[PDB]
């Protein structure tokens, strides 16, 4: 009755795809070959005549080169092979490419196979899109993905967790075009976006778990250790359990606003775990503390407008309200000022679960704290100016021309983030 | 004789409902089973006023469970005490809540209402001499404040001479469980002043006071406040259920509570209360079960009646006690601190007595309090209303279910007159 | 209704329009066409 | 005395015929061998109703099982309760019947009743003093239909004082299981209306609910259907075979609930029904016997009781019961509801009970509705027989059995005249003034 | 009891021939010497070998049917594969010159004198029979052998015994793969003499089979062994019925009143589902409903005709495995609300289900995958008269020139016959118009 799709689009998409399969067949006992030696694995798995439980996922992409490995891996046995997605050619870092020319032979398959996996389902609860903007298969597909997907559900609630364009550590050279055009287009579909980027999650790497050289496979497990807190509370039992709606409502204010941050808290290593303690106070500190923010933005250039909070394992209503009034008695944390309320929090008894081989530690307190600040209109300037620094000189504008785009989608694009900067600093201001 | 039909909507009424089934049947001497395995038979002349016989002399409550999203019906189902219920007893919805009153309200539980409306009919004609409703809220969230008061309004006009109690536990003034809470609050009050005969209002904050202040505990759980509100739930009925040298029936409480007939919000307080090594020196006598009572701290709710004046008040004492110190005790504190005591009620106080205390215990009270200081959980809440009511906060997700925007002024003009009531009646 | 042994017609579904405010103190069945007039086209035999 | 011959028509009936025999078996606690290993000598007292006493003890069925295609009755022969029968009960004949009505009654029909007379007949004989028949059909396939009609009209000939009932199934309103349905239907009830003394009318839709809503099964087989249908048609003749403080024969059944001799369509219903959930909570009395039995969904046809008008209705209850509560339960619902019953019959309802419950319960009871709103039925169905027979479609087949046209025609026209009776005493009130103004 | 005629005629009818019996001994554990194992018996029932099969004085089984050909080099193929112990030698019936597709040959010259030596094989192959069902005619319309020949044996079936039903599940000609030239006027020249003849007629063509094997099962390299693979498939779904147990049984005579509402509207189309490999099979669960909704699709068909031009004039479903009878209440429903899927006004009805408790068998090393659900629909659709039309267009294209025709008045015809087949064509066009 609890269940929900996921869609991993773009080569990032299967490859936190990937890690969070790996820790969810672990979580629940599932081996890899799909059966296991209720209501626990019916959240993201279906039940065959005997035994086998395969996921209701979906693995879409356009490079042959990364459905094949998972195709030949040891998770081959889990995914009905019609889910696994792939195209001959590939989108080639081209807004125009995904969009226009390509991903439009492939949507009507797609949307077929998100209908069977979805019949199927009883109640359904959410599509989760885990999407790279940056690249043209991950940009242009979901957003056409995310347009049929509005006409064809509408009453559905879309969260996408949208690995953002960085700042600085780039390994592109187009993407300030296809980050603006991703938005523009996907902002009036989308039902939240959680934001995150690979440099805050490098820095977060590097000064707590003291890896050094992280080769995309710790930030995808960060990643899955934040998918499973954020929905522990559909599968697991614990006071104050909280869904999907419940999430985006009391944490959208504006059809706007619907970008938000991320956390983590506690994230050490297995030494500093057994030389700690990490109270439930250390740990809600930890999360609200500015450098261990999973984005590139500095939440003190702003004002908080809502926070969501999940703890797990061993923590008591109690200790959770103390903390709280805590964090509202300081003096760095600032809130808009219209929103005297301002934070969802929920419990779960289940403790994080830990993976063989992995880097965190074991521990018994967790928390993973979203919040909705103002100073994300940083990161639009930033993309924004970037964009304007470009297009100022039409560079790499016939690529995007050629492909089946014209101008005027461009300053279509750059006039609506204008104005999304626009409502990020008039929403805020106080009377 | 004296029924009583009891539902439970949302989330926390659906896990109040867990312990207060599991106090109670302790209290009958009935196993999880729903077998009766008592010692007196006290225990089963009023057993009607909550179980109905069954095949092989099993007793099933006369509860109703509803909910959106029956995930946290699976827990109780699987409790200790999950198979006592009847499984037709069992009404929710495929989708979600989403803290959202609108369709907690208009959309999602009004295609619950063809169903809830059967099952509360079946078992309210199943009593030869039904005396009254009793519900458990949370005005926080949609399914308990949206589809509750949506049921009431449709209880209020089918049976209209019974009567309805709403143990509603209201939002916290420091730390807010939602970030939505005004707005889900005051269109559920809007039903509650017309909809609602008592409404005793809890906070879950001062709950945490009591929690650690007196009883001095360390990791309390939901599962141990529960086993408080169960308490003074359970404290009501005993008139009903025990025989006592001066009964209080539910209705008869009422009638020497509210003057007017707005003013049913209430305040209440459990006694004794002390922890594992306080036991060892305090004693057990009705001077100081009336003491504990009467201060500013047993309050549940956290208002503090040093604000403002009482009205009216109550208690029921359970245990074989000399009904004359209750009267003289009661008396004294009106006389004392006659600061806090309105003047134009010259004996403002009622007392019961049961002989039959608590399982465990040998003396126990129980309080109700209409006093003046309850504007305060009205004007804390009014502000928090406005503050992002006039600047359209969140509201596009309420608008969504097409409501309109004078349900929500009405709703809050509504409130702006409750506390003006509260206000004219406080001399000072 | 099982309670009632009763036929009778159900609620009324809420409406948004139709809210409470500040103020508040307060089946046969369808009959079978026995003696309807049918209706007689003018398609007979004759007339062709 | 009061002895009963049962027939078996079709592959339906002879399908539920395997049932019921499963049903009654076992309420007298006979084994599968034919032996009585039963407890009470009340299992003894009247077992002449429907077995005969063999050699050795044993009990053997009053059945009859005819069925052209004798595959099917390779199958009842491999039942758990197959080995009870008769052999020479069991006329077959090689061909197919090919859910035609004519060669059903015309040409394949005519090849076998030589036969079956000479065997019911044989056991007719056996019997003291018949009380009545009572036969198993499927309006929608040929066998059912054809020889089914075919051997009421031989049997009310030779047996006219006897009475006879009719289990016939019904097609269903939204689905058919065959294509010629429409014609078979009609072309039976044209020989239903004259030959048959009582007709209860049953479909498998609403069988499909009841197990579906009431019994909250997942997967309901014909195994369980048929289990349904084979409850009620215990719960009629209870009266005869175990003793009661209020009796009900058959003969008695009729009188009370056909006041005019075209209205023998019946409608039944069985209560309690429950799940094996909430049967452990679910106090058993006469309250919620008579709320459960008087609902529209319980009713095991597809005919709505809210388009029409009860005539006259009857309640089989039996177990140890209190014989007050019946009556005054039946007296407040005519009292309530008084609009959906007629007002030219001061009362409507007969009760009668017995003090033999069923073999695991504590109270059950049986319903009989005789209304007003089967005309639907009729409608429907005549509605689908003008929408082929206009433009003749299926008929090549018909005309290939010696048949002809207005054989189809007064088919339809007899039902038409049927569907005006009900029409008529639904809307006549007492005075004959109201009617006409 | 319940036994049937099994003719195959041609080269396609012999082919499809090794794959039916392939099935049969193999779905009822008979290997190919004929025997039992006698050690491992499998079969449930017994007796339900009768249907196609004949115990003789001890312990062998020989089918029940007739390999009928003109060329040798095809049935001397059988003579040597593994099933050489199974069929009596009389059985197997060749002729030393071929008709070499050519109407005329088939029909007029070589056939009128090997009919009596089938036609006698026939009558000592129906006397052992006690309840004689019907015939079953494997055909290839568009060859000599199989139309000349099919042709003139049905006329003196008819004759002979007229009661009994006839079927034909022909092949057909594609509209644009064709291994042949001449075909157009061959196929014509058999529906004329077929029609008055054959009481029920499926069609199936090699070119939707293709796709279906290229869609579904996902085959680069189809073959006719492929195809003939599903043919088994489908006619083991439909006798399932005359030799197992299950609710809703269905006769040949049953299967065929309430299917056929006009004496000549009888062409039907078929499909099947499922149709899948081994990796899809066990990552499902195949429910009633979405099987259901596969058979009525126009992908499934294996004609390539597309019902969605027409109407729906009756459907038959012939369920296998577990299924109960709710599913099928329930999702054909679903069907009749459907918009796309449209039935004639004069049908209300339109639906003969049929259930079978025996799971369909698989071949070891073939291409389908084991199940526990499957469904054959067959369906009488007005959209059928287009295919009919095309070979309306394609005799009257070359008929102009009269190309190839000195061959066929050169073989005992005459030029009116071309005409005379070419009237019924014309006027059953228009029968699917007048039902319309
Ligand atoms: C432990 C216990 O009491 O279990 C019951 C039971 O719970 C319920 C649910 C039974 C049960 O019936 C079903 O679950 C059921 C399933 C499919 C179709 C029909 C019924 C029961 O099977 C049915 C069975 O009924 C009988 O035994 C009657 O004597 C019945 N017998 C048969 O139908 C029968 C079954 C097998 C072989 C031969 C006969 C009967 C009915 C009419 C006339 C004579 C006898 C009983 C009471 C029970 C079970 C076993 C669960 C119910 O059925 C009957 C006929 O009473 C279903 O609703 C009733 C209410 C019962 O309480
Ligand atoms: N956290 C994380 N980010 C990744 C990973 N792989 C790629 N990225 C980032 O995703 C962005 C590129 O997205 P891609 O999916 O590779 O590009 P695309 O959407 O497939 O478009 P095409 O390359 O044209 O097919 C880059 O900024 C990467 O840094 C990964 O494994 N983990
Ligand atoms: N599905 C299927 N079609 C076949 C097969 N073999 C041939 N066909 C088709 O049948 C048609 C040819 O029919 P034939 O049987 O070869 O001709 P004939 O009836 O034997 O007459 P002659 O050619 O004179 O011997 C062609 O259209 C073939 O595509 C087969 O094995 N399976
Ligand atoms: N005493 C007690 N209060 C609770 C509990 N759970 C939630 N509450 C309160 O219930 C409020 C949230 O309302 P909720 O029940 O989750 O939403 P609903 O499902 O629409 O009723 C919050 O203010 C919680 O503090 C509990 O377990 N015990
Ligand atoms: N409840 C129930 N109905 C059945 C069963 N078998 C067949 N029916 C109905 O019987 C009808 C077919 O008539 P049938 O008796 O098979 O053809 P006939 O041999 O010519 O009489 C269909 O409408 C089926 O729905 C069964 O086992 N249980
Ligand atoms: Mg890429
Ligand atoms: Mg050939």
């Amino acid at each position: 009755m609890r269940e929900v799709i996921s869609i991993h689009i773009g080569q990032a998409g299967i490859q936190v795809g990937n890690a969070c399969w790996e820790l969810y067949c672990l979580e629940h006992g599932i081996q890899p070959d799909g059966q296991m030696p209720d209501d626990a694995f019916n959240t993201f798995f279906s039940e065959t005549g005997a035994g086998k439980h395969v996921p209701r996922c979906i693995f879409l992409d356009l490079e042959p080169t990364v459905v094949d490995e998972v195709r030949t891996g040891t998770y081959r046995q889990l995914f009905h092979p019609e889910q696994l997605i792939s195209g001959k050619e590939d989108a080639a870092n081209n807004f125009a490419r995904g969009h226009y020319t390509i991903g439009k032979e492939i949507v009507d398959l797609a949307l077929d196979r998100i209908r069977k996996l979805a019949d199927n389902c009883t109640g359904l609860q959410g599509f989760l899109v885990f999407n790279a903007v940056g690249g043209g298969t991950g940009s242009g597909l979901g957003s056409l993905l995310l347009e049929r997907l509005s006409v064809d559900y509408g009453k559905k609630s879309k969260l996408g967790f949208t690995v953002y364009p960085s700042p600085q550590v780039s390994t592109a050279v187009v993407e300030p075009y296809n980050s603006v055009l991703s938005t523009h287009s996907l902002l009036e579909h989308t039902d939240v976006a959680v934001m995150l980027d690979n440099e805050a999650i490098y820095d977060i790497c590097r000064r707590s778990l003291d890896i050094e050289r992280p080769t995309y496979t710790n930030l995808n497990r960060l990643i899955a250790q934040v998918i499973s807190s954020l929905t522990a509370s559909l599968r697991f039992d614990g006071a104050l359990n909280v869904d999907i709606t419940e999430f985006q409502t009391n944490l959208v204010p504006y059809p706007r606003i619907h970008f938000m941050l991320s956390s983590y808290a506690p994230i050490i290593s297995a030494e500093k775990a057994y030389h700690e303690q990490l109270s439930v106070a250390e740990i809600t500190n930890a999360a609200f503390e500015p450098a261990s923010m999973m984005v590139k933005c500095d939440p003190r250039h702003g004002k908080y407008m809502a926070c969501c909070l999940m703890y797990r394992g061993d923590v008591v209503p109690k200790d959770v309200n103390a903390s709280v009034a805590t964090i509202k008695t300081k003096r760095t944390i600032q809130f808009v000022d219209w929103c005297p309320t301002g934070f969802k929090c929920g419990i779960n008894y289940q403790p994080p679960t830990v993976v063989p081989g992995g880097d965190l530690a074991k521990v018994q307190r967790a928390v993973c704290m979203i919040s909705n600040s103002t100073a994300i209109g940083e990161i639009f300037s930033r993309l924004d100016h970037k964009f304007d620094l470009m297009y100022a000189k039409r560079a790499f504008v016939h690529w995007y021309v050629g492909e089946g785009m014209e101008e005027g989608e461009f300053s279509e694009a750059r006039e609506d983030l204008a104005a999304l900067e626009k409502d990020f600093e008039e929403v805020g201001a106080e009377s | 004789m004296r029924e009583i039909v009891h539902i439970q909507g949302g989330q926390c009424g659906n896990q109040i409902g867990a312990k207060f089934w599991e106090v109670v049947s302790d209290e009958h001497g009935i196993d999880p089973t729903g077998t009766y395995h008592g010692d007196s038979d006290l225990q089963l002349e009023r057993i009607n006023v909550y179980f109905n016989e069954a095949t092989g002399g099993r007793y099933v409550p006369r509860a109703i469970l509803m909910d959106l999203e029956p995930g946290t019906m699976d827990s109780v189902r699987s409790g200790p005490y999950g198979q006592i219920f009847r499984p037709d007893n069992f009404v929710f919805g495929q989708t979600g809540a989403g803290n959202n009153w609108a369709k907690g309200h208009y959309t999602e539980g009004a295609e619950l209402i063809d169903s809830v409306l059967d099952v509360v009919r079946k078992e309210a004609e199943s009593c030869d001499c039904l005396q009254g409703f009793q519900v458990c809220h949370s005005l926080g969230g949609g399914t308990g404040s949206g589809m509750g008061t949506l049921l009431i309004s449709k209880i209020r006009e089918e049976y209209p001479d019974r009567m309805m109690l709403t143990f509603s536990v209201v939002p916290s003034p420091k730390v807010s469980d939602t970030v939505v809470e005004p707005y889900n609050a005051t269109l559920s009050v809007h039903q509650l002043v017309e909809n609602a005969d008592e409404c005793m209002v809890l906070d879950n904050e001062a709950l945490y006071d009591i929690c650690f202040r007196t009883l001095k505990l360390t990791t309390p759980t939901f599962g141990d406040l529960n086993h408080l509100i169960s308490a003074v739930m359970s404290g009501i009925t005993c008139c009903l259920r025990f025989p006592g040298q001066l009964n209080a029936d539910l209705r008869k409480l009422a009638v020497n509570l509210i003057p007017f007939p707005r003013l049913h919000f209430f305040m209440v307080g459990f006694t004794p209360l002390t922890s594992r090594g306080s036991q060892q020196y305090r004693a057990l006598t009705v001077p100081e079960l009336t003491q504990q009572m009467w201060d500013a701290k047993n309050m549940m709710c956290a208002a503090d009646p040093r604000h403002g004046r009482y009205l009216t008040a109550s208690a029921l004492f359970r245990g074989r006690m000399s009904t004359k110190e209750v009267d003289e005790q009661m008396l004294n504190v009106q006389n004392k601190n006659s600061s806090y005591f309105v003047e134009w009620i010259p004996n403002n106080v009622k007392s019961s007595v049961c002989d039959i205390p608590p399982k465990g215990l040998k003396m126990s009270a129980t309080f109700i309090g209409n006093s003046t200081a309850i504007q305060e959980m009205f004007k804390r809440v009014s502000e928090q209303f406005t503050a992002m009511f006039r600047r359209k906060a969140f509201l596009h997700w309420y608008t969504g279910e097409g409501m309109d925007e004078m349900e929500f002024t009405e709703a809050e003009s509504n409130m702006n007159d409750l506390v003006s009531e509260y206000q004219q009646y406080q001399d000072a | 209704s099982k309670s009632t042994l009763s036929y009778k017609y159900p609620a009324g579904r809420p409406n948004p329009t139709g809210f409470l405010k500040k103020g508040d103190g307060e089946p046969s069945p369808p009959q079978a066409g026995a003696y309807k007039r049918r209706e007689n086209p003018p398609n007979t035999a004759f007339r062709r």
